[PDB]
């Protein structure tokens, strides 16, 4: 609403924030692991970071994607300050569905289940 | 045209309470920080806090947490300094400040300030006029005088019709002030000079014609 | 937990000249510190902010510079309305104000202007009796008034205004308090302008 | 929002606040009381942490449900009697055990059931005192000045419910009960019946207030203030 000028940050402007995460509901029945997508640092006139999508077995454990996409917040956000705490020193990764519908034998998803 | 307006001469018998206003004009108080300052006679300047009018934030230097209980109303664009038990050292100069946090510029603009002094009396002053006796001049230069002596609390102002106005000395309880004019013999005693002197605690005016 | 060490306490120097104060902090302050000019009867005037960032309206004869612990703080062509107090501060973690510095113009030549004045006929009638000697434009400060009843009584009060703009000149009033003052009364100035004491006297 | 450095904590900084707690709607029939579960303080074995245990228990008349904030015991786990409002703040809040109930053997307890919750967060909070477990250094770089001293990350949320209507009652309409799921088609042994109710949609307090002095002008002291809330049932049944 309200943004005005003039204004310019110091050296440290951190705040200590929070905030509900993107409501996720899903099941994946299979005899083969998931596989699921992340994007990563990949291999110039700008100095950003290249981008490269991967894919990879989604272990149990690992963080779900929560509105900030699914990406390694540990190698792309180097500051460890522009997301929460519990993934911005993990990878969020979303289930390729595309892929593991287009595997030949279907060993990945013989039934699955969303609501995001 | 950014002011910040603040309450002046506020005299308390140790040791009671007393709260500062500073209610500024021409931006709003709930954006930008208001701190308050400390400066006691013939010393620095000390930060005593700051306050964050948007919600109440408190920041004290760690000295003035005991009895400085500093608030601050949106509604009315004021911003609060209470100092409870006040002392004889409690008695010094009071400033009122702005800074911004999103552009960070150690405090933008000051008041004009307010003086607080803790003792146990107040009384009016009394005016005596400074003329020479037999008096040489020689056709250049006539000095004149007036004394104002024992009066409390400060200020007092003199003003005349390059005039030095000295310092009130306090001593015995009491307090003591002069003025000196300085005006050619065309003038005295031709045209009248009238010392004008005004004490806001005791709502006088006194008008000495020399 | 930040100290702020500023030096010297006083300065001098002739008009269009150069002074300089120094503030080193207890620790790393990351180049956040600021310097304030005060004068008495008004508010403190930010100068610099950032070490070596002017505020709008300010001169750029003021200036700044350092980094880490040590800093410092130049006005260059000084002026006669730069007489003032100029503070350094750090504004990294919290507040804290440096002890200060007084500025003053040096002069020279100044003597004082003394005249003396009897106790009113008011005075007289309310039962005390107050002698005052007006000592005018001097420079410097130090001036040493001595009061002598002949041959020589010696409750004195000194005065001493601060430095004004115009004329970088001082003022002080001396006033002899005293009752049923029934002997005839008269003051002497050493100061540096001469080599005998300028006496003003009545009787 | 807005919860910028530094931060300057105090002694007591406790506040009076209040909120509307997660809307719960739920019934259960059986012939056996209901199990319920909610955490406790257990024995176990580092960090001073309490252990927890997963308690099962009979669900009583009068025991609370859960509120948002779980199904704990509040009087044992929050030693401050200050993290969750009065209410269940030396209380324990209880979650229907619905897996147990609906595994057991003979399925005497659940003959039949129906259970409608919601809930979302409505506002973010952070608590005071000192933080048990430190944030590790690995997921943030290390301020200075006035972000020297971290904050608490101690965070809690408020629940709210969002909104009731009559559409979504569970109540006032019949419930025929034709074919259980479990092996007991309804049969009341021992000639009892056990009926749980939850109904957190009719949860009005009204507000009473007495006049202790009479004046021409209102005064705060001359009032007291009371709040009541009441409940009404109305059981039917049929049998065979």
């Amino acid at each position: 609403t309200s943004n005005r000028y003039p204004a310019q940050p110091g050296s440290d402007n951190r705040e200590c924030l929070s905030m509900d995460y993107k409501q996720t509901q899903l099941c994946l029945i299979g005899c083969k692991p998931p596989t699921g997508e992340h994007w990563g640092k990949g291999v110039a006139a700008t100095d950003c970071p290249p981008l490269e999508l991967f894919n990879s077995i989604i272990e149990d454990g690992d963080m779900v994607d929560t509105g900030f996409g699914c990406m390694d917040f540990g190698t792309l956000q180097a500051n460890k300050s522009d997301v929460p705490i519990d993934i911005c020193n993990s990878t969020c990764k979303y289930p390729d569905y595309l892929k593991m519908a287009s595997e030949p034998y279907g060993d990945s998803l013989f039934f699955f289940l969303r609501r995001e | 045209e950014v002011q910040l307006q603040q309450s002046g001469a506020e005299l308390v018998r140790p040791g009671a309470l007393v709260k500062l206003s500073c209610k500024a004009s021409g931006f709003n108080i709930k954006d930008y920080y208001m701190h308050w300052v400390k400066q006691r006679p013939e010393q620095g300047l000390e930060w005593i806090g700051w306050i964050d009018p948007e919600n109440g934030k408190t920041i004290y230097d760690p000295r003035f947490r005991g009895k400085a209980s500093i608030t601050a109303d949106t509604s009315s664009n004021t911003a609060y300094l209470q100092l409870s038990s006040l002392t004889s050292e409690d008695a010094a100069v009071y400033y009122c400040a702005t800074s911004n946090y999103r552009y960070d510029r150690s405090f933008d603009y000051w008041g004009q300030g307010t003086t607080l002094t803790v003792s146990a009396k107040t009384t009016p002053p009394s005016v005596y006029p400074l003329a020479p006796g037999c008096g040489d001049t020689t056709g250049s230069s006539v000095t004149s005088g007036c004394l104002v002596k024992g009066y409390f609390p400060e200020p007092v102002t003199v003003t005349w019709n390059s005039v030095h106005t000295f310092p009130a000395l306090l001593q015995s309880g009491l307090y003591t002030m002069s003025s000196s004019v300085t005006v050619p013999s065309s003038t005295w005693p031709s045209q009248t000079v009238t010392c004008s002197v005004a004490h806001p605690a005791s709502s006088t005016t006194v008008d000495k014609k020399l | 937990d930040i100290q702020m060490t500023q030096s010297p306490s006083s300065l001098f120097a002739s008009l269009g000249g150069k002074v300089t104060i120094t503030c080193k902090a207890s620790q790393d302050i990351n180049k956040y510190i600021a310097w304030f000019q005060h004068k008495p009867g008004k508010g403190p005037r930010l100068l610099i902010h950032y070490t070596f960032t002017l505020q709008p309206g300010i001169p750029s004869r003021f200036s700044g510079s350092g980094s880490g612990r040590d800093y410092s703080f130049s006005i260059s062509n000084l002026e006669p309305e730069d007489i003032a107090t100029y503070y350094c501060l750090q504004y990294h973690n919290l507040y804290t104000f440096g002890g200060g510095t007084k500025l003053e113009i040096k002069r020279a030549d100044a003597a004082p202007t003394v005249s003396i004045f009897p106790p009113s006929s008011e005075q007289l009638t309310s039962g005390g009796a107050s002698v005052v000697c007006f000592l005018n434009n001097f420079y410097p400060k130090d001036i040493n008034v001595k009061w002598k009843i002949d041959g020589s009584e010696r409750g004195v009060l000194n005065s001493w205004t601060d430095q004004d703009s115009k004329d970088s000149t001082y003022s002080m009033s001396s006033t002899l308090t005293l009752t049923k003052d029934e002997y005839e009364r008269h003051c002497e100035a050493t100061h540096k302008t001469s080599t005998s004491p300028i006496v003003k006297s009545f009787n | 929002t807005s919860n910028r450095y530094p931060a300057q904590p105090g002694s007591d900084n406790r506040e009076c606040l209040s909120m509307d707690y997660k809307q719960t709607q739920l019934c259960l029939i059986g012939c056996k009381p209901p199990t319920g579960e909610h955490w406790g303080k257990g024995v176990a074995s580092a960090t001073d942490c309490p252990p927890l245990e997963l308690f099962n228990s009979i669900i009583e008349d009068g025991d609370m449900v859960d509120t948002g904030f779980g199904c704990m015991d509040f009087g044992t786990l929050q030693a401050n009697k200050s993290d969750v409002p009065i209410d269940i703040c030396n209380s324990t809040c209880k979650y229907p055990d619905y897996l147990k109930m609906a595994s057991e053997p003979y399925g005497d307890s659940l003959f039949f059931f129906l259970r409608r919750e919601q809930m979302f967060v409505r506002h973010f909070f952070n608590r005071a005192g000192k933080l048990g477990e430190a944030v590790p250094d690995d997921l943030y770089i290390k301020g200075s000045g006035n972000t020297a001293v971290i904050q608490s990350s101690a965070f809690f949320p408020t629940p709210s419910g969002s909104i009731v209507t009559s559409e979504s009652q569970l109540f006032n309409k019949p419930y025929w009960l034709q074919r259980a799921q479990g092996h007991n088609n309804g049969i009341c042994w021992g000639n009892q019946l056990f009926v749980t109710v939850v109904d957190t949609t009719r949860s009005t307090n009204m507000t009473l207030c007495t006049e202790v002095t009479k004046e021409g002008t209102y005064k705060n002291d001359n009032f007291k203030e009371y709040v009541r809330h009441v409940e009404e049932y109305d059981l039917q049944f049929v049998f065979q």
